[PDB]
């Protein structure tokens, strides 16, 4: 399963190309991979936080 | 190879136990807070 | 390296701070909000 997306249709920081951006919900809560880098692109949830799992 | 199932009780372990991880806990919204209730239609959740 | 040679003897010092409010603490931990609602109990 997924344990969280926290999309509410927003990401945290998807920071690419050396600019930080705020879209395409990319928000996940887990240990899987990338755990370091999972703190640079989650961590700045401006808007509203809604979590729907998607059971992946 | 529905699936039955057979439990001893005797021994006082038994099978499926449960973890009450804290006493049952009734929460509501009565106070002046809250968006999808004052923001949006009244919802005293 | 960005030094200041400052005087700050004259009646004002150089990069003077202008405090307005001070560090009023501000707390998310009653369910009272939406984000114990949308979320899985999240305080802030």
């Amino acid at each position: 399963e997924v344990e969280g997306v926290f999309v509410r249709a927003t990401v945290e920081r998807r920071c690419r190309a050396g600019f930080c951006f705020d879209k395409e919900g990319q928000g996940f809560a887990d240990g899987v991979l990338s755990d370091e880098q999972l703190e640079a692109l989650e961590s700045d949830p401006l808007l509203k936080v809604e979590r729907c799992t998607f059971s992946g | 190879a529905f699936a039955p199932a057979a439990d001893p009780g005797a021994a006082w372990y038994l099978l499926d136990t449960s973890r009450s991880l804290k006493p049952l806990i009734y929460q509501e919204r009565m106070k002046p807070s809250f968006t999808s209730m004052t923001k949006e239609d009244d919802e005293q959740v």
